[PDB]
């Protein structure tokens, strides 16, 4: 429903530290 | 520019965003204005006729 919006990634401050 | 331009220099912004500021400005988030925009815009429209 958002109109405008892009797509992209976001970081993660988990997935680092545990893998 | 929204209240930029009373403040210093005029700085571009989107009118939904201004209205999403000035909904998070009083507490309302701005996934309610970024979801339901069509309705608000219905509305303010349905006001001004
Ligand atoms: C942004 O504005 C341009 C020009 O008016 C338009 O072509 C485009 O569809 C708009 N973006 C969205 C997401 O509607
Ligand atoms: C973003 O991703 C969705 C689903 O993966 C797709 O339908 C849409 O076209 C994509 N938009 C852009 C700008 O790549």
């Amino acid at each position: 429903v958002v109109i405008g919006i892009v797509n992209n990634t976001v970081y993660d401050p988990l997935q680092p530290e545990l893998d | 520019s929204g209240w930029t331009f009373g403040a210093g220099p005029a700085l571009q912004i989107p009118f939904p965003m201004q209205m999403a500021y000035r909904f998070n400005g009083i507490g309302v988030t701005q996934n309610v204005l970024y979801e339901n925009q069509k309705l608000i815009a219905n509305q303010f429209n349905s006001a001004i006729g």
